[PDB]
């Protein structure tokens, strides 16, 4: 669930021992499915 | 009511340093107690 849970990810250790997580090869983010849309009302940020 | 549940956590880091792979976890520790449909045969006139 969280976005530090998601961060912790272990993609491969390194043949050094050093882990490489997620959040190493990656920005993670709570971000909208698809930024297409981008409504506003009155010049002020909304949704609908 | 709530009550007790046996919970199993898979050591991520020291799965991988004994090369299995997450995948092969999760259906042994899944197939073994939880029981798996694998398909279908033909019996006596009929699908089992």
């Amino acid at each position: 669930t969280n976005t530090e849970e998601f961060g912790n990810i272990l993609l491969k250790v390194n043949q050094d021992g050093s882990q490489v997580r997620l959040r190493d090869v990656a920005k993670i983010e709570l971000g909208g499915e698809s930024y297409d849309v981008v409504a506003k009302f009155n010049g002020q940020p909304a949704s609908g | 009511e709530d009550t007790p549940q046996f919970k199993i956590d898979i050591d991520q880091e020291k799965a991988q340093a004994l090369g299995v792979s997450i995948s092969d976890i999760n259906t042994t520790l899944g197939a073994a107690w939880g029981g798996s449909y694998v398909n279908d045969f033909i019996d006596r006139g009929r699908v089992k």
